[PDB]
RNA sequence: CGGCCGCCGAGACCCCGGCGCACGGACCGAUUGGUCCGUGAUCGGGUAGGCGGGCGUGCCGGUGGCGUAGAAGCCGGGCC
RNA sequence: CAAACUCCGAACCCACCGCCGCCGUAGAUGGGGGGAGUAGGGUGGCGGUGUAAGCCGUCCACCGAGAGGGGAACAACCCAG
RNA sequence: ACCGAUAGCGAACUAGUACCGUGAGGGAAAGCUGAAAAGCACCCCGGGAGGGGGGUGAAAAGAGCCUGAAACCGGGCGGCGAUAGGAGGGUGCGGCCCGAAAGGAAUGAGCCUCCCCGAAGGAAACCGCGGCGACGCGGGAGUACGAGGGGAGGGGACCGGGGUUGCACCGUCCGUCUUGAAACACGGGGCAGGGAGUUCGCGGCCGUGGCGAGGUUAAGGGGGUUAAGCCCCGUAGCCGCAGGGAAACCGACAUGCCCGCAGCCGGGCUUAUGCCCGGUGAGGGGCGGGGUGCGAAAGCGCCCGGAGUCACGGCCGCGAG
RNA sequence: CUAAGCCGCCCGGUGGAUGGCUCGGCUCGGGGCGCCGACGAAGGGCGUGGCAAGCUGCGAUAAGCCCCG
């Protein structure tokens, strides 16, 4: 059937700051993830502490559309934003020694995004 | 969050409800057998389906023992003892008795198996360990009391 | 841009005077269709109407829309708002917008709506 | 063609509500920035205390609803404005 | 019969104005979206069937209202 | 002289490679999933069969499921979608 | 969050009543004046029924009683109407008629005159020449005209719309099986009302939301409440986390390596967008290695580097009418 | 100034839809009450009112008789 697209406001006005975002600043990665974030919730981007641990590097800056998990282990120092933490994930960044905030507090941070690097 | 209204209240003007010619839809001989009927054994209707969709539907295979007698062998991965260690520690499951960390993996679980890797020295207790956990635990520096 | 507004306003004047009215088949043979006149879409395989041959009444098309700028607008050119007391009377925009009375006002009401409308200067369709 | 509807001022919570329409026929939804700008010129309003709570467009009509609130200073806005409104707007 | 010259004759071809659709873009909505813009010689017939939007009726939770200066209902007209 | 012959043998059809043309990053070829309908077809050209009508296949052009302009009307013919 | 007198129990009422069959048994239709009967006193006509006056009532709502649709019938009004042919209609306009309101309009209607620009298209008078001829070629000329877009002047009440009818052209009704329907194929006297993808169980999918290596309760318990609403508890149970095998039973990559889209970084052209080049590359694909079943082994099947579970709504499959 | 006939508007007749109403239905978690009879039951027949046919109620004491509240 057709897909509505998220019923969440916060998560429709995101995805259109992120687009406004982009244009303004002339970057890709704002309307990368939001077309990644409007994708169907039965395929929303799942991932785990254990493969940031994998891929990322100390003190990098992930993106991950979607939901971050606390599954597995972590060492690295890394500031991950995501849309929604798990409990056990964000204890474990933390304890880590990262950070775990939002795509809005990503923007603020890096505005033209530079360095960040997107997880699904 | 979703709610749409049914099809039928968009098809209430088809005439047909999409079934087609007006002849369809008219019970057992439109089904070309009712329930499962018609698949190998003597009509050959949905034999075609059968031999795909379902293999082995027609058939016998092998027995099954009592459920009395089976017993059940519960287990655990090196993988999972490492990374709940501190889960089992709130629980009791492990604690420190000297130097040493124990952990009775003989509460939960009756054998130990070796998927993943062993970070830090343990000992582990359980009654039946494999091959590779048992080398597993060697290497990394552990324990293995077969208790 | 008014010239742009009266050329599209002419424009759906001439067409919606050439729409013709849109009436199911055999309408007219049955008293059962004459007293409630609608349309329908022409189904049947051999329905002449559905064939759409020449010589047979019309059928809906979405090319019979009027201009986007000037649809639903009054004749006038203004812009209908249904009104049922002095509040929402009081909320209209009398250099775009016009206050149509709904018919189940009483007379003590629509009175005092109407002597409001001439006081703020709004146009009434019906000042009766 | 922006036009006021409503101007309400509340010293308790210490701002001032407008409601207003913005007449554009032929033309897209006007930027957030432009309706800002347009609004502070008119009502000689402060551009660094003021918030365009929300711009609507309903279906054909080229009339858009706005709603707007500005405050007497920054610190009334710290105390009552979200977040993330506040980052939405720039102001911050 | 071998040719030729004019003229008529379609919803076809060209042009002017309008509608929708597919795709891309800008801006804007507190639940599927909205306004506008760019391309369409390479979009616009349609049975079975698939998909999206919209119109109408009874009742319930809200919200805003009308009515003995006349509600629902019923006959004939104007407008969208 | 030969459908159940071939010393020869086209038009033509098929496979692959290079290129022109066209389509495709506004996402094709391809892959996964949901829902079907369809198991009487007809006219027209060709092939086997039949005195012929007809029957049985093949070609995908038109009606089926197709308006408008003509053949006097005409499913199928001409222009035209 | 049931129905509202053809619905709801068959029965809203003198209803299992009246009625049908020897019998067992079958079984209807039928609600409403008004606030108060104030339920029409008196007069004329009539055999009577009743009719006309006159009274009651806010309104006859007049008991044949709240509203009073359609079919159908009678009268008046407007149109056609005894030389004219087509499924009763479609396009365009002309007679006769209506035309206060809701539509425009005296802040100007139809109408008459004049001026400007005009897309595609597009003449002729006349001059010269070619052709046996129908005619054509060059100039006139891309001119007059041209859908439409504007402006000025005169007049002062219609225009839009509606009923019927006339003329020109066109048009062989509706639903249905069928290759094929106007069919001498079936269903079609008219109007009103009723009328046909419903519920549960299991399963596969998609749209969305919660939590997440976990998810989620069931029966049931307590608090509170007019109440079955509302709050909290309830881990039994079910699915997932480890697969292979008939069974005994055994029991796995938390990344060893290669290609590589999006994104990120650096460079060149590009006004910019954008394009090209070189690296890193989540997700993706492929190797390598591993568990188990068959084997003497090789080798193959399935599986292994963590995403599932619950809920609301929708499509579908099977069984129940 | 056309006879019958056709369509449209108005009025009238015929009919009983629509609208509004409801002392009746249907469904239901929870709550209450659950057998009557030889000391003659339930179902039924016939009677019973001043004017009384149906229904309802009563039984020759017959739309009723007596005692306490």
């Amino acid at each position: 059937m057709k897909r509505t697209g998220p019923t969440d406001p916060n998560l429709r006005r995101l995805i259109r700051y992120l687009r406004k975002k982009s244009n303004e600043y002339g970057v890709k990665i704002w309307k990368d993830v939001a077309w990644r974030l409007e994708r169907p919730r039965r395929q929303r981007a799942e991932v785990n502490v254990s493969k940031i641990n994998r891929y990322a590097n100390d003190g990098e800056m992930i993106v991950v559309p979607g939901s971050v998990l606390g599954a597995g282990k972590l060492e690295k120092k890394v500031i991950v934003a995501a849309w929604k933490f798990s409990e056990t994930a964000r204890r474990k960044i933390i304890e880590a020694g990262g950070e775990a905030i939002t795509i809005e507090e990503l923007i603020e941070r890096n505005p033209t995004g530079s360095g960040v690097r997107i997880m699904e | 969050m979703i709610r749409r209204r049914k099809k039928v209240r968009k098809l209430r003007g088809s005439h047909t409800h999409g079934w087609g010619c007006k002849k369809k839809h008219r019970g057992g001989g439109s089904k070309g057998g009712r329930g499962m009927a018609g698949t190998g054994k003597r009509n050959k209707s949905k034999w075609t389906w059968t031999i795909k969709y379902a293999p082995d539907h027609l058939g016998k295979r092998g027995f099954s023992r009592p459920p009395e007698v089976q017993r059940e062998v519960r287990v655990v991965n090196l993988k999972f003892i490492d990374e709940h260690l501190d889960e089992l520690m709130q629980m009791g499951i492990a604690y420190e008795e000297g130097g040493k960390i124990i952990v009775d993996v003989t509460q939960f679980a009756d054998k130990v198996l070796g998927t993943g890797k062993l970070t830090r020295p343990l000992v582990i207790k359980a009654r039946a360990f494999s091959p590779k956990a048992e080398e597993k635990i060697k290497a990394a520096g552990g324990e293995a009391v077969l208790v | 841009d008014e010239k742009e507004f009266k050329r599209l306003l002419r424009v759906r004047a001439r067409l919606k005077r050439k729409k013709p009215r849109f009436l199911r088949q055999e309408w007219w043979r049955y008293p059962k269709f004459k007293n409630d006149p609608k349309w329908r879409r022409p189904k049947g395989i051999d329905s002449k109407m559905r064939l759409k041959l020449k010589g047979k009444p019309r059928s809906p098309s979405i090319g019979w829309s009027s201009p986007k700028l000037v649809r639903g607008l009054h004749p006038s050119g203004y812009e209908e708002v249904l009104v049922h007391n002095v509040k929402e009377l009081e909320a209209l925009d009398p250099k775009r917008q016009a206050a149509r009375i709904a018919h189940t006002v009483g007379k003590k009401k629509r009175i005092e709506i109407i002597k409001r409308a001439e006081e703020l200067g709004i146009k009434v369709l019906n000042p009766r | 063609e922006i036009r006021i509807k409503e101007i309400k001022e509340n010293k308790l919570i210490g701002r001032k509500e407008i409601y207003f329409e913005i007449y554009h026929p032929g033309e897209p939804t006007p930027s957030r920035k432009d309706v800002k700008g347009k609004l502070v010129a008119m009502l000689d309003l402060n551009p660094e205390t003021t918030v365009i709570q929300y711009i609507r467009s309903y279906f054909g009509s080229y009339i858009s609803k706005g709603y707007a609130k500005a405050y007497d200073s920054k610190e009334r806005m710290l105390y009552i404005e979200p977040e993330y409104i506040l980052i939405r707007d720039g102001l911050i």
